[PDB]
C-alpha cells in the first residue's frame, strides 16, 4: 500500500435559512427497480455512495432512464430542489480563453482525469442533503437509502469544486515546470508545451507522477483524436484557429427564429470573418416574441446577407499569439452605424476580427462612434492580450484634434495613426465662436398649441428679412427646429442665428451628423452647405427685441 | 493586536459580488508579487470557491513614487458595511483643518494591517487577480487583517491611532489632525521649513509605534484655496451679442441671487440689429448693471452644509486645459466653487485632466466637510470607465455619474 494524500474538502453550506430537500421519490417499475439496485450496489463499492439509515430526514428523487443501442439503464438522481437550496459559489470556469490570446504550441497531449473526479470526496456534514430512495419490489420492504460520499453529477457545486480541487494540485507541478502550460476543460488536462516530443512525453510522465501522490490514476484520452480540438465553438488547429464551419441556411420564408438563428452565426463568424454587417437583419427584429412568427424581408436584408455570404464562402483563420510581437487594430466604418475591424501583429495576418454597432439614439456622429468603437477594441484587448493594441484609424490626425479640442466632453483616444482607407470619418461642420460680422442675424423663433398642434415658425433679421409659416401637426419643439432650418434655407453662405430654444441648442451643441428626426437631418444638411454659422443662445419672454418680435409673430 | 472587533454588514444584504475587470499584463504582475508577500507575511489568505463574493482590486503608482501600490475598490462592500460608531457616537470633522496654512497628507495605510480581521467578516473582503485572457485560475484571496480602503479599517483601528497621535498632540496643541480612510491629514499653521521636520516627527512616531510608502507627503495649503464668484464683464463698448450673453448670464445668475433685474438691459436690444452692432448703455441700463454686480458680490443666502445629504460636484471642461467645477447639495446653492488649469502631465490627454481635477476635487472635500462628493462627470461612461484607473493616485475612489447632454451654463462660470 502507497500512502496518498487526500484531497483537501470543500467545506459547503446551505443558503441561509434555507433546509435541505425533501421530495417524494415515484414508483418505479419493478425492472427500473432491479436496475438501480445493481447500478448503486456497484457505486456503493467504488465508495461513491453509502447506505443510511432511517433517521436522516432529505430526500431527492433517482430514475432510471434507457439509451437506444446500449440497452443498459442509466441512473438520474435529479437534484433540482438540492441545487435550488444550495449556496452559491465562485464558478472558476466563466470566463473561457479566446483562441487569438493562445500562444501556438509545439505539442499537447490530452489525459483523461474523469477518473480522478470521483477521488474529490464531499464535505462530511453536508453528505446527508443528498440521500435517495431506491423504492422496493413491489413495496413490501424498506426502500434502500443512499447518500454520496463523492461529488455528484448534475449537483450546483460539483463543476467548481472539482475545478478548484484539480487547479490546487495542479500548482506546484505548473509552477515548477513553467515551459509547460495545463489547462482543464471539463473531465480532461491539456498540457502543452514547446519542448521536443522526447522532453515532452517525460514531463506527461512527472505530471502523471505528480498526480499519483494524490492516487489519481490518469490515461491517455482514449481514442486521441486527431487535430483540429473541437473546443467551445473552436477549431484549434496546430498553427491556426478558426470558428467550427459557419453554413447560413437557404430559406424561402424567414421567420424569427430563423434569423437570431442567422444573426447568432454572424455574430459568431465576425470574430474572424471580416467585415461581416448584421445591421438589417438585426433591425427585422424588434419587438416580436413570438418565435414562430415569419417575417419579410426588406431588400436591405438581402443585400447584407448577400454580402455574408460572399464573406463566408471561403473558410478563413486567424493565428495565435506571438508576445514578442507588435499588437496592432485596425477600423473601417462600413455605414449606418456600423464598424468592423481587424486586430493583427503581421498585416494580412488576422489574430482576430470583430464589429460594432451603433448605440440606439436620435442624434449621432461618426467621431463618436469610432471612439465607442477604440474603446470597445480597447478592452476586449485587455482582456484577450492584457495590453491596449495600437490602432490605424480612418480619421485624420487633424480632424481628430480639432474634433477633442472643441469638444464639450472630455474624450481620450489611444495611440494611434491615420490609414487612408475611405470613408473617412469627418466633422461635417463646425460653428463659430464669435459672431460673424457682416453676416445677417437671422432671429428665428416658433410656438405650437398644445391642443390644436397647429404652429408656426420664422424668423426676422437685421436686413428687413421676414417669414413666418403656418403648420399643423406639430410642438414647441419641433417649431423651434423648422425656425431654425427656415432661416438657414434662406440666408447666405454665412449667417448669425439667435434663438432661445434651449432644446435646440441641446441638439446642435451635441454635434450630430446624422439624426433618426428627419427634420434635424434636413438641419445638418444645411450647416454642411454653409460657410460660417454662429447659433447664439438668448433667454425667452425677456425682451430681447428681435426675439420678442417674432415669439409674438409666432405665438398667434 | 489580537482582539477581534465583531462588524456585521447591513440588515438583509449580502456580501458583494462584483465583477473584477480586465487588468493589463504589468497590473497583474505588480498584484501577484505583492499579494505574494502579504500572504508570507499572513495578512490575506488562499480561498477556496465556497467563497462566492468578489470585490474589484487594481494596481496604482502614487504620485511621485517608484513601487506599485496595490488599490482594492471597496465601494461596494463600504456601502454594504455597517454605519458604525466604534467606541463613540462619531467624531466631529474638524473645521479647523481647512483654515490651516499648510496640510499634509500621509498614507498611513499600512497601519492597518497589524490589527487582525474579524473571522467571520474575512469572507466578504475576497478578491481576484485575474488572469490573462481566463488562461489560468484567477488567484482567490480574502483578507485575514483590516484592509487598506475599507470604511471599517479606521473606524476599528480609531482607539489605537489616538493614542499613538497622543504623545505629539499634547505636545502640539495647535497642529490639527484628521483621519480619512488610509490618509492622514496633518495641518499646521507655521511656515515650511518647520513643516517637513514635524511631519517626519509625526511619521517617526508611527515607526517607533509600529511601511511601503508611508515616508511620502502630499502638500496642501488650503488657506490659499480660491473660490469662483460670478463675474460680470467690464466693457466701454458692448456690441448686440455681448449684452445678449450679459442678459442670459444674469438670467442663469437671478435664480442663484434675489434681486437680480435685466429690464433695462434687455431694453437696449430693442429692435433687430446685428449681433455685432455696438450699443451704448443708457444711465439706467449702467446702474442695473452695477447692482446686479453688486448684488453678485456678496454670498449665496441660506446655503448650510447638511450632513445627512450627499454631496454633489459637477465639472465642466472649458477648453485650453481648464476645468470649472461647483460642489452643492441643493441645485444653485453652491457651496463651493473652483477652477483648475494647466494639469501636468496631461496637455494633450483630456481624460487624464478630468481624473486629476477629479481627484483634487475629492481632496478638496474631506478636507473641507470629511467626506467625497458624488461626481456628475462631462464624459461619455464607456471613455470613462475604460481609462481613468490608468490615471487614478488617491486611496480611496468616490461615486459619479455621467452627463450625457451639453450643459447651457459652462458658458456662465467662463
Ligand atoms: C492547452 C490548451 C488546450 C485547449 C484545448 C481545448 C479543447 N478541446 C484549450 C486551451 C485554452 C489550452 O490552454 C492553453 N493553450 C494554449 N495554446 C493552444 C493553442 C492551440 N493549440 C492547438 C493544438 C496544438 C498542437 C496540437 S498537436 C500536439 O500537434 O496534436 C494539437 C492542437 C493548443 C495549445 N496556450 C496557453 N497558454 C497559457 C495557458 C494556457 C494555454
Ligand atoms: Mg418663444
Amino acid at each position: 500500500m502507497v500512502p496518498i494524500s487526500p484531497i483537501e474538502t470543500v467545506p459547503v453550506k446551505l443558503k441561509p435559512g434555507m433546509d435541505g430537500p425533501k421530495v417524494k421519490q415515484w414508483p418505479l417499475t419493478e425492472e427500473k427497480i432491479k436496475a438501480l439496485v445493481e447500478i448503486c450496489t456497484e457505486m456503493e463499492k467504488e465508495g461513491k455512495i453509502s447506505k443510511i439509515g432511517p433517521e436522516n430526514p432529505y430526500n431527492t428523487p433517482v430514475f432510471a432512464i434507457k439509451k437506444k443501442d446500449s440497452t443498459k439503464w442509466r441512473k438520474l438522481v435529479d437534484f433540482r430542489e438540492l441545487n435550488k437550496r444550495t449556496q452559491d459559489f465562485w464558478e472558476v470556469q466563466l470566463g473561457i480563453p479566446h483562441p487569438a490570446g493562445l500562444k501556438k504550441k509545439k505539442s499537447v497531449t490530452v489525459l483523461d482525469v474523469g477518473d480522478a473526479y470521483f477521488s474529490v470526496p464531499l464535505d462530511e456534514d453536508f453528505r446527508k442533503y443528498t440521500a435517495f430512495t431506491i423504492p422496493s419490489i413491489n413495496n413490501e420492504t424498506p426502500g434502500i437509502r443512499y447518500q454520496y460520499n463523492v461529488l455528484p453529477q448534475g449537483w450546483k457545486g460539483s463543476p467548481a469544486i472539482f475545478q478548484s480541487s484539480m487547479t490546487k494540485i495542479l500548482e506546484p507541478f505548473a509552477a515548477q515546470n513553467p515551459d509547460i502550460v495545463i489547462y482543464q476543460y471539463m473531465d480532461d488536462l491539456y498540457v502543452g508545451s514547446d519542448l521536443e516530443i522526447g522532453q515532452h512525453r517525460t514531463k506527461i510522465e512527472e505530471l502523471r507522477q505528480h498526480l499519483l501522490r494524490w492516487g489519481l490514476t490518469t490515461p491517455d484520452k482514449k481514442h486521441q483524436k486527431e487535430p483540429p480540438f473541437l473546443w467551445m465553438g473552436y477549431e484549434l488547429h496546430p498553427d491556426k484557429w478558426t470558428v467550427q464551419p459557419i453554413v447560413l441556411p437557404e430559406k424561402d420564408s424567414w421567420t424569427v427564429n430563423d434569423i437570431q438563428k442567422l444573426v447568432g452565426k454572424l455574430n459568431w463568424a465576425s470574430q474572424i470573418y471580416p467585415g461581416i454587417k448584421v445591421r438589417q437583419l438585426s433591425k427585422l427584429l424588434r419587438g416580436t416574441k413570438a418565435l414562430t412568427e415569419v417575417i419579410p424581408l426588406t431588400e436591405e436584408a438581402e443585400l447584407e446577407l448577400a454580402e455574408n455570404r460572399e464573406i463566408l464562402k471561403e473558410p478563413v483563420h486567424g493565428v495565435y499569439y506571438d508576445p514578442s510581437k507588435d499588437l496592432i487594430a485596425e477600423i473601417q466604418k462600413q455605414g449606418q452605424g456600423q464598424w468592423t475591424y481587424q486586430i493583427y501583429q503581421e498585416p494580412f495576418k488576422n489574430l482576430k476580427t470583430g464589429k460594432y454597432a451603433r448605440m440606439r439614439g436620435a442624434h449621432t456622429n461618426d467621431v463618436k462612434q469610432l471612439t465607442e468603437a477604440v474603446q470597445k477594441i480597447t478592452t476586449e484587448s485587455i482582456v484577450i492580450w492584457g495590453k491596449t493594441p495600437k490602432f490605424k484609424l480612418p480619421i485624420q490626425k487633424e480632424t481628430w484634434e480639432t474634433w477633442w479640442t472643441e469638444y464639450w466632453q472630455a474624450t481620450w483616444i489611444p495611440e494611434w495613426e491615420f490609414v487612408n482607407t475611405p470613408p473617412l470619418v469627418k466633422l461635417w461642420y463646425q460653428l463659430e465662436k464669435e459672431p460673424i460680422v457682416g453676416a445677417e442675424t437671422f432671429y428665428v423663433d416658433g410656438a405650437a398649441n398644445r391642443e390644436t398642434k397647429l404652429g408656426k415658425a420664422g424668423y426676422v433679421t437685421n436686413k428687413g428679412r421676414q417669414k413666418v409659416v403656418p403648420l399643423t401637426n406639430t410642438t414647441n419643439q419641433k417649431t423651434e427646429l423648422q425656425a431654425i432650418y427656415l432661416a438657414l434655407q434662406d440666408s447666405g453662405l454665412e449667417v448669425n442665428i439667435v434663438t432661445d430654444s434651449q432644446y435646440a441648442l441641446g441638439i446642435i451643441q451635441a454635434q450630430p451628423d446624422k439624426s433618426e428626426s428627419e427634420l434635424v437631418n434636413q438641419i445638418i444638411e444645411q450647416l454642411i452647405k454653409k460657410e460660417k454659422v454662429y447659433l447664439a443662445w438668448v433667454p425667452a419672454h425677456k425682451g430681447i427685441g428681435g426675439n420678442e418680435q417674432v415669439d409674438k409673430l409666432v405665438s398667434a | 493586536p489580537i482582539e477581534t472587533v465583531p462588524v456585521k454588514l447591513k440588515p438583509g444584504m449580502d456580501g458583494p459580488k462584483v465583477k473584477q475587470w480586465p487588468l493589463t499584463e504589468e497590473k497583474i504582475k505588480a498584484l501577484v508579487e505583492i499579494c505574494t508577500e502579504m500572504e508570507k507575511e499572513g495578512k490575506i489568505s488562499k480561498i477556496g470557491p465556497e467563497n462566492p463574493y468578489n470585490t474589484p482590486v487594481f494596481a496604482i503608482k502614487k504620485k511621485d513614487s517608484t513601487k506599485w501600490r496595490k488599490l482594492v475598490d471597496f465601494r461596494e462592500l463600504n456601502k454594504r458595511t455597517q454605519d458604525f460608531w466604534e467606541v463613540q457616537l462619531g467624531i466631529p470633522h474638524p473645521a479647523g483643518l481647512k483654515k490651516k496654512k499648510s496640510v499634509t497628507v500621509l498614507d498611513v495605510g499600512d497601519a492597518y494591517f497589524s490589527v487582525p480581521l474579524d473571522e467571520d467578516f474575512r469572507k466578504y473582503t475576497a478578491f481576484t487577480i485575474p488572469s490573462i485572457n481566463n488562461e489560468t485560475p484567477g488567484i482567490r484571496y480574502q483578507y485575514n487583517v483590516l484592509p487598506q480602503g475599507w470604511k471599517g479599517s479606521p473606524a476599528i483601528f480609531q482607539s489605537s491611532m489616538t493614542k499613538i497621535l497622543e504623545p505629539f498632540k499634547k505636545q502640539n496643541p495647535d497642529i490639527v489632525i484628521y483621519q480619512y480612510m488610509d490618509d492622514l491629514y496633518v495641518g499646521s499653521d507655521l511656515e515650511i521649513g518647520q513643516h517637513r521636520t514635524k511631519i517626519e516627527e509625526l511619521r517617526q512616531h508611527l515607526l517607533r509605534w509600529g511601511p511601503p510608502f508611508l515616508w511620502m507627503g502630499y502638500e496642501l495649503h488650503p488657506d490659499k484655496w480660491t473660490v469662483q464668484p460670478i463675474v460680470l464683464p467690464e466693457k466701454d463698448s458692448w456690441t448686440v451679442n455681448d449684452i445678449q450673453k450679459l442678459v442670459g448670464k444674469l438670467n442663469w445668475a437671478s435664480q442663484i441671487y434675489p434681486g437680480i433685474k435685466v429690464r433695462q438691459l434687455s431694453k437696449l436690444l430693442r429692435g433687430t440689429k446685428a449681433l455685432t452692432e455696438v450699443i451704448p448703455l443708457t444711465e439706467e441700463a449702467e446702474l442695473e448693471l452695477a447692482e446686479n454686480r453688486e448684488i453678485l458680490k456678496e454670498p449665496v443666502h441660506g446655503v448650510y452644509y447638511d450632513p445627512s445629504k450627499d454631496l454633489i460636484a459637477e465639472i465642466q471642461k472649458q477648453g485650453q486645459g481648464q476645468w470649472t467645477y461647483q460642489i452643492y447639495q441643493e441645485p444653485f446653492k453652491n457651496l463651493k466653487t473652483g477652477k483648475y488649469a494647466r494639469m501636468r502631465g496631461a496637455h494633450t490627454n483630456d481624460v487624464k485632466q478630468l481624473t486629476e481635477a477629479v481627484q483634487k476635487i475629492t481632496t478638496e472635500s474631506i478636507v473641507i466637510w470629511g467626506k467625497t462628493p458624488k461626481f456628475k462627470l462631462p464624459i461619455q461612461k464607456e471613455t470613462w470607465e475604460t481609462w481613468w484607473t490608468e490615471y487614478w493616485q488617491a486611496t480611496w475612489i468616490p461615486e459619479w455619474e455621467f452627463v450625457n447632454t451639453p450643459p447651457l451654463v459652462k458658458l456662465w462660470y467662463q
